[PDB]
Parts: structure tokens; C-alpha cells; sequence
């Protein structure tokens, strides 16, 4: 779930408006990878769940900066 | 002035630095991470392929 | 859950819902059931599909997929 | 000014050897799958074997 959550927050945050238009599925991929790595107890939470609270979007913006860092 | 230039070449060489430093470590560890369960996987599906 | 962006997002599917697939062929009408399938392996949820007049490849080849995965099991 | 410059080129410059690390992660990735393939037409004789 956590999949298509981070992809559309990132779509109507803009953060996706911003980066390469063909590139735009590598950088999905490397995202999902970056997460489910440094956030895997973060994604596992939310996906066991199907509920959001506001600090998950706040650790999910933050893991955005940061990738889009990288 | 050019005291303050070489300065600010110093100050921006070393971030240069730095930041290879930090995309070299990074995208070195995700490949790492990419081989390790992509072997994890295969060898996986062999067993299962052998129970069959 | 169809294990799909577009459609998981868009089109919300729940259980117990009628919902036809249309196309034309060699288009991606089946690969997509198969793969909302495989999705309720961890689930555990009844699934159960019936082959209609199709060729016997394309049959077995469904088959030995499934199998594949593992999912002809539940 | 002909100083101030340079740094900027040089800083540009780091840029083509991030470029460069990805080919390296690319190729052992290719390298990774085939070896993937590999052995795992070498399961499939295996399992040939064991159907003899
Ligand atoms: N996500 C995908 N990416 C690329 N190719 C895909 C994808 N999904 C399905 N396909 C391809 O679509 C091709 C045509 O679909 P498929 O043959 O599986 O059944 P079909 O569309 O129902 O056609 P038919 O009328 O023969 O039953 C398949 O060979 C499959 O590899
Ligand atoms: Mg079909």
C-alpha cells in the first residue's frame, strides 16, 4: 500500500513535476528501494494498517527530501 | 579580495569532495543491498523449484 | 487489492463486487485478473477462476504460473 | 574573476564521475543477473538429472 501512497503524495505534493519526465519511473523505483530500506519499519507500520496519522506524512516528506538528495 | 577568492575555493572544494564521498558511499550500499536479495530470491525460488 | 497503481487507486475494487474487464485481444485483459490473484495470496481470501473455450496453451500456461507462484494451493 | 570560474568547472566535473559510478553499478547489476540466469538454468539440469 505504502507503494502507491508515497507515489501519489510525491505526485500531488509536485514533487514529481520538478524531475526528469523520463527518469520519472527510475526515480519511483530508487524511492521505493530507499525506503523500504531506511524506513522499512515505517512502511511495514503503515501497510499493516491502512490508516494515516500526520507524523507518518511528516517521516514520508522527510524520506523525500532525503532521497531527492540522492 | 583574492584572499577571500582562495578562501571560498578551499570552502567549496572540500564540500565537492564531500559530496562525492557521500554518492559513492550511498549508491555503493543500495547495490550492495540490490545483490544480496536478489541472490536471496533466486536461491529461493531454486527450493521451491525443487519441491516441485 | 490488485497489486496495481492505477488500478488499486482509481478504480476501487471491494469484496464481492461485479466488475467486468473489456478490451480487445493481446491487450492485457488477463495478465490483470492473474495478478489481482496473486495478490490475495497472503490474504487468504477464496479465489477461484474457470477457463471458457480457450486454447489449451494458453490453459496450461496459466497453470504453470500458477504453480509457479505457488498459488494453485489455496 | 578568471579564478572565481574554474571552481564552478570543477565542481560541474565532479558530476561526470557520479555519472561514471552508475555505470559501474549497472554493469554489475547485468552481471549479477546473468549469473542469476545461469544458475538457475544450472537447477533446471539438476532437475533434468533428476528425471533420469
Ligand atoms: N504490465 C505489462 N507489461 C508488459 N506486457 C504486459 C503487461 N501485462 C501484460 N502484458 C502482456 O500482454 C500480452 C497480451 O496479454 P495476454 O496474452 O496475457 O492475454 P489477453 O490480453 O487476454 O489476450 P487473448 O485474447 O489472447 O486472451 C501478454 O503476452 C503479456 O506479456
Ligand atoms: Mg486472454
Amino acid at each position: 500500500i505504502a507503494d502507491q501512497a508515497v507515489s501519489v503524495y510525491a505526485s500531488n505534493e509536485g514533487y514529481m513535476a520538478d524531475v526528469e519526465v523520463k527518469k520519472i519511473v527510475d526515480f519511483d523505483a530508487a524511492l521505493i528501494a530507499y525506503f523500504r530500506s531506511e524506513y522499512a519499519p515505517l512502511m511495514k507500520q503503515i501497510d499493516e494498517t491502512g490508516d494515516y496519522n500526520k507524523d507518518i506524512e511528516a517521516a514520508i516528506k522527510a524520506g523525500i527530501e532525503s532521497f531527492k538528495a540522492t | 579580495d583574492l584572499a577571500d577568492a582562495q578562501a571560498q575555493v578551499k570552502q567549496e572544494l572540500d564540500a565537492a569532495k564531500a559530496q562525492a564521498a557521500q554518492l559513492i558511499e550511498q549508491a555503493n550500499r543500495r547495490a550492495a543491498q540490490l545483490i544480496e536479495e536478489a541472490r536471496t530470491q533466486a536461491a529461493a525460488e531454486g527450493e521451491r523449484i525443487r519441491q516441485q | 487489492q490488485t497489486g496495481y497503481k492505477s488500478v488499486d487507486t482509481m478504480i476501487p475494487v471491494g469484496r464481492g463486487q461485479r466488475e467486468l474487464i473489456i478490451g480487445d485481444r493481446q491487450t492485457g485483459k488477463t495478465a490483470m485478473a492473474i495478478d489481482a490473484i496473486i495478490a490475495q495470496k497472503n490474504s487468504g481470501i477464496k479465489c477461484v477462476y474457470v477457463a471458457i473455450g480457450q486454447k489449451q496453451s494458453t490453459i496450461a500456461n496459466v497453470v504453470r504460473k500458477l504453480e509457479e507462484t505457488g498459488a494453485m494451493a489455496y
